[PDB]
RNA sequence: CUUUAAUGUUUGAUGUUCUAACGUUGACCCGUAAUCCGGGUUGCGGACAGUGUCUGGUGGGUAGUUUGACUGGGGCGGUCUCCUCCUAAAGAGUAACGGAGGAGCACGAAGGUUGGCUAAUCCUGGUCGGACAUCAGGAGGUUAGUGCAAUGGCAUAAGCCAGCUUGACUGCGAGCGUGACGGCGCGAGCAGGUGCGAAAGCAGGUCAUAGUGAUCCGGUGGUUCUGAAUGGAAGGGCCAUC
RNA sequence: AAUUCCUUGUCGGGUAAGUUCCGACCUGCACGAAUGGCGUAAUGAUGGCCAGGCUGUCUCCACCCGAGACUCAGUGAAAUUGAACUCGCUGUGAAGAUGCAGUGUACCCGCGGCAAGACGGAAAGACCCCGUGAACCUUUACUAUAGCUUGACACUGAACAU
RNA sequence: GUUUAUUAAAAACACAGCACUGUGCAAACACGAAAGUGGACGUAUACGGUGUGACGCCUGCCCGGUGCCGGAAGGUUAAUU
RNA sequence: AGGACCGAACCGACUAAUGUUGAAAAAUUAGCGGAUGACUUGUGGCUGGGGGUGAAAGGCCAAUCAAACCGGGAGAUAGCU
RNA sequence: UUUUGUAUAAUGGGUCAGCGACUUAUAUUCUGUAGCAAGGUUAACCGAAUAGGGGAGCCGAAGGGAAACCGAGUCUUAACU
């Protein structure tokens, strides 16, 4: 035995999503460990130092896809 | 007769201009070293106490 | 454990002092490198162990 | 008695047992 | 300020406290006053006479709290610019 | 300085004797037709003993208490915080003494940046040298690698090597995210000054998530903030910190 | 064996048949020498086992004599008790029915009786966990402490000596 | 012989005996802030405490652990200076 | 001669029957043990509640003892009923 | 009554009549109401006494800052866009 133990949150999700009103500089998609289950593309860069995304102006979020080998890349209509 | 102010409390709140509290922040005694520049530096301001708690500290300091 | 914690002198008249760790067991060079300083607002040299 | 404890027999089945490991052989 | 024997939350907040200890003898005065000091002078004390301020104090100041009209000579106060040119709109003599 | 002898001297230790302090539950006298007590004569002892204040040791002889929770009844075993995957039902979240495993760090470079680089494994040739050292060649395309457990990541490489380096900066921060709270997390951009690049631009620590401690109490360093009649000091504040 | 769990240890005696008894072996789970070892005539309202005698202990009860119980006269209580116009079986139901459903039986009420029930009456437990409950008791639980000792100064002096 | 009067009379307690150990007398010790008193109007053939428990044959080995006892060097040490 | 012997009064308490809202808040009936002694008893005396006393059971101290009875702190407190 | 749950075979009452459980004081907050309103208010006490006197004081009218200080602003900072 002694198989218990646990982890917590890290609550790592998509927030800002689609018709977002993407005011400012929300953390549109918090996913951790990510740069991979999305990437950066629009006018934000988003990309924090865990890989959480965010809007760099106020705008739609996107959700695209691009280069080769699919991938996701989010980005942001401009407005 | 009179209430009696928790002492504790008079030393670790301070009224506001509308009715709030303020407090200093925790973390900021001691063990600095290891903890971020950028977390220190977001500590030293006060910050006014939560919605939630307002009613004990509202309970615990009558002559406020 | 083991790894030790360290004072950053500035050699500028000011008191000022980053903190620091290190291990004595594996490099025994003291340090050596230039910060900011916001008394001088000017980086200047740091060394200094205790 | 019986009392439903686990350990509380089996230590009376290895007493039980461990005579006739002896008792057998002599 | 119980709530279980979780530490209260007036405990978990480090103490920052000073008392000024002189701050107690610093009271302050408002324009909408010195109309009814009667006689034309204010000083550190006369409002004290007035019991517009208190008795213990020393030092006081005037502040912009509005509405001056007569002329009045300020005397012995600290005061703060707006309220100085306050006065001035009075004709009010400043004097240190 | 020095090894230090001596007469000047300073105060100290034990050792002997002396008696006038102090003891006498030795003897006689009286108070007194009285084994208490006191005075008196006298024997012994003696500055020892005993009592006081302070002080080290010892002390269940006596006293006041403490001796955790979850718990498939309690005891015993076992766990108690922190990270990763499942259970967890395609938002988030979601329990069990449910199924698997880790952490109480490592590093001034394993950080910054500019330029460059492409893995495992397998096959054949080839000196000692072989199943497996280094070489060449071909397949193969990340089946490799990451300071570390497990997922998500990663070719613009976050993977490896090198040049120069201290941004592992100081003061703020629109917004959000996440919590009952105490908090925790992200972040453009701005101001100062700093590094790489020709320049664009990058850098407010490590690929990401574990690597931890509230308040009180104090110790250090800076600070005209306060300084109980004034002037200083003493603490106390304040920033930095253990 | 007052010690032996496994154990109804194995062998012998005793009994028609002996988990106890008496005798011996040693494989003493875990006897042992002043928290004494091994012996012991006498002594025991002591522990266990045997035998003669004797008996209603028993197979198996039987009859009789006295005091109660029973009937009559006079006094005359008690634990208990929500209220009752207070039946059996089968089943459901807070899960072990006089009360509910279904079914069966059952004229109204005493007296002597017997104790299966009314989770019958009597002790708001003698058991278990809980309570940041008390009590006492133990020790190398923590902090004190009476007492016992330690040294300084005080009551407390003089000469002399290395 | 004695014990749990009011569920336990014993294989419990006591005992003479043995041993250790303390105490030289103003004893050890005990009751007491202290005075005093018991010990005892007694003195090591006496008195306290502890263990064992007539008599008979006996009473093994270990002083690391714990206490007690005996040690004039040394290490460490409070009050005071 | 004797903590000798059998056994009444005298003290004790082993067995069984009753009794169990009893006659009795511990007794009766039939037996049993000690009975010249570490006996039995009348009368007064003293030891005091964290103390007494104890041929030691944690027993006994006014029908109650792992801490008596009465009064005071006292409307102790009670996350419980 | 307590429970998820009781005709429960879970606790409590034999019945009737009486007594019997959210108060009192000083503070503080909110609400309701009435008085005056940028001001509102007296406390002890004097007193022919529920009058009247008594503004010492309390509260509101300006805050920010640890604090000096500053003040319709202020603190943070070498400095705020």
């Amino acid at each position: 035995g002694g198989s218990t133990r646990n982890g917590r949150d890290s609550e790592a999700k998509r927030l800002g999503v689609k018709r977002f009103g993407g005011e400012s500089v929300l953390a549109g998609s918090i996913i951790v460990r990510q740069r991979g289950t999305k990437f950066h593309a629009g006018a934000n860069v988003g990309c924090g130092r865990d890989h959480t995304l965010f809007a760099k102006a106020d705008g739609k979020v996107k959700f695209e896809v691009k280069g080769p080998k699919n991938r996701k890349f989010i980005s942001i209509e401009a407005e | 007769p009179k209430i009696k102010t928790v002492r504790g409390a008079a030393k670790r709140f301070k009224k506001t201009g509308k009715g709030g509290f303020k407090h200093k922040h925790a973390n900021l005694r001691h063990i600095l070293t290891k903890k971020a520049t950028k977390r220190k530096r977001h500590l030293r301001p006060k910050a006014m106490v939560s919605k939630g708690d307002l009613g004990l500290v509202i309970a615990c300091l009558p002559y406020a | 454990g083991i790894r030790e914690k360290i004072k950053l002198v500035s050699s500028a008249g000011t008191g000022h002092f980053y903190t620091t760790t290190k291990n004595k067991r594996t490099k025994p060079e003291k340090l050596e490198l230039k910060k900011f300083d916001p008394v001088v607002r000017q980086h200047v040299i740091y060394k200094e162990a205790k | 008695c019986y009392g439903g404890d686990i350990s509380r027999k089996k230590k009376l089945l290895q007493k039980q047992k461990e005579g006739k490991k002896r008792m057998k052989q002599i | 300020g119980f709530e279980g024997g979780q530490m209260p939350l007036y405990r978990r907040l480090p103490k920052f406290g000073f008392t000024s200890r002189k701050a107690a003898i610093t009271a302050e005065i408002r324009l909408s006053d010195l109309a009814k000091v009667e006689g034309g002078v204010v000083d550190l004390n006369t409002l004290k006479a007035a019991n517009i301020i208190g008795i213990q104090i020393e030092f006081a100041k005037v502040i912009l709290a509005g509405e001056v009209t007569t002329p009045v000579t300020v005397r012995g106060l600290r005061v703060t610019k707006g309220a100085r040119a306050a006065i001035e709109a009075a004709g009010g003599k400043i004097e240190e």
